[PDB]
């Protein structure tokens, strides 16, 4: 029973710097094709 | 550094919550560190209530830190972010565009160059189209063409614009193979989807945490270098519940709870999103009020109480693809006579 991680619904992204602990970017993807 | 991280992360999530509140159905993409730096830059010139509202809005605990501590911390952050690196492209710049006739305290211009790396460009805002193009070209150059139209409108009576940009281009530690990318469903809701290029990786061992209390799964994907992404995948219809728990404390718990796990398959869309924001209402909800009013105190800039913020704007772009990630953003603070 392997694990599967499937980002096929709204998800969050937090792009971070391990050096400074800065959050460079934060995102919610509700629709990758949203106008 | 320790207290700067904590304040900047608190600010990031507070900002996030207000953006979602303002537009609950929309993609979100922004750079917290860009906005924090642009407003810290602004606070260099603020006094009294205008000043403390900004520093407290940025989530700094003033019983534990001082103004000088904060600016020196941002100076050090900028130096660290702009260090040369062969692994990852990362840069942040600051600039100020001033009407030539405006008289500036030498202390302000010196501290701006020294602490925030800002030059002072003479700008004739009365020729608004040219002034607009110059600022937008500065941002376009800094973001390698990614942020093209940060300034949409520019009043002719503008006295000063403070600008921050950030540019980010990184390679995945474990990149996706484009031959494994196939059109697949992305569910906007339980019954509605769109078709997207779904990238995939197989048999990868990465930090992982199933958060049963919050009904979400957390994984960390690394870039080459010191950067990585926390991906948070709420169960179907649990996004708003996860969003309500977004905080420094929760991110710390997630970070301490990651354990390496073998993943059979990871599926991630290839996508590009962009958003631009008028942050005026957001910053007011966060307690930054006087800088916008006739009672604004920006006398650290000129020596007189003759300037007020009109608008703070922000634009960001996020591009995710098989080889890595490109993301950039810019923040502008528009300032008029009072
Ligand atoms: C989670 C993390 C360690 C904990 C950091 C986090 C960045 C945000 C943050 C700032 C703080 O001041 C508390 C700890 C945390 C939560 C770091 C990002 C990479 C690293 O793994």
């Amino acid at each position: 029973t392997r694990t599967i991680v499937r980002f096929n619904r709204p998800f969050l992204m937090i792009i971070v710097d391990h050096f400074t602990w800065s959050i460079f970017f934060m995102s919610k993807v509700t629709n990758p094709k949203q106008a | 550094d320790r207290g700067l991280a904590s304040a900047n992360v608190d600010f990031a999530f507070s900002l996030y919550k207000q953006l979602v509140l303002k537009a609950p159905d929309k993609n979100v993409i922004f750079s917290p560190v860009s906005i924090s730096t642009a407003l810290a830059f602004l606070s260099l010139g603020a006094h009294n209530t205008t000043l403390t509202e900004i520093l407290k809005g940025l989530k700094f605990n003033l019983t534990e830190t001082s103004e000088a501590e904060i600016h020196q911390s941002f100076q050090h952050l900028l130096r660290t972010l702009n260090q040369s690196s062969d692994e990852l492209q990362l840069s942040m710049g600051n600039a100020m565009f001033v009407k030539e006739q405006l008289s500036l305290l030498d202390r302000f211009t010196e501290d701006a160059k020294r602490l925030y790396g800002s030059e002072a460009f003479a700008t004739d805002f009365q020729d608004s189209a040219a002034a607009k193009k110059l600022i937008n070209d500065y941002v376009k150059n800094g973001t390698r063409g990614k942020i093209t139209d940060l300034i949409k409108d520019l009043d002719s009576q503008t006295m000063m614009v403070l600008v921050n940009y950030i540019f980010f281009k990184a390679k995945w530690e474990m990149p996706f193979d484009p031959q494994d990318t196939h059109q697949s469903r992305f569910y906007l809701s339980k019954k509605k989807w769109v078709m997207v290029p779904m990238m995939s990786l197989h048999h990868l061992t990465i930090p992982y945490f199933r958060d049963e209390e919050l009904s979400c799964t957390v994984v960390q994907l690394n870039y080459t270098g010191n950067a990585s992404v926390f991906f948070i995948l709420p169960d179907q219809d649990k996004m708003e519940e996860v969003e309500a728990m977004l905080s420094r404390e929760t991110l710390a718990r997630w970070g301490d709870s990651l354990e390496f796990r073998e993943i059979g398959e990871l599926y991630l869309p290839k996508f590009s999103i962009s958003r631009d924001y008028n942050l005026n209402d957001i910053l007011l909800q966060l307690g930054i009020e006087e800088a916008f009013t006739s009672k604004a105190d920006l006398s650290g800039i000129t020596g007189a109480r003759n300037l007020a913020v009109s608008q703070v704007v922000h634009k960001a772009v996020l591009d995710v693809f098989e080889e890595g990630t490109e993301a950039s953003a810019a923040t502008a603070v528009k300032i008029t006579l009072l």
